[PDB]
């Protein structure tokens, strides 16, 4: 059983973000995006991200 | 007579610093 479902984001939750950096795969590199929406807990009651 | 994490293998190795030590003027 999951411990505290108000303070928890479980596997398979889909975080939706928007890509900031233009990506070109010539050289290994770092990316960045920003979450577009609030991400609630698995109980759906607390905004965790 | 005489006495006696470890990932990012390519990117993390491209980001290894090149630390060149300073000099002092003589």
């Amino acid at each position: 059983r999951l411990g505290n479902r108000d303070m928890l984001i479980t596997q398979g939750t889909q975080l939706d973000c928007v890509l900031e950096t233009r990506l070109v795969t010539t050289q290994p590199g770092m990316t960045t995006c920003h979450l577009t929406r609030d991400v609630y807990s698995t109980s759906g009651r607390v905004v965790l991200l | 007579l005489t006495a006696g994490g470890g990932g990012g293998g390519e990117l993390a190795e491209k980001l290894q610093p090149m630390r060149l030590s300073g000099s002092s003027a003589g």
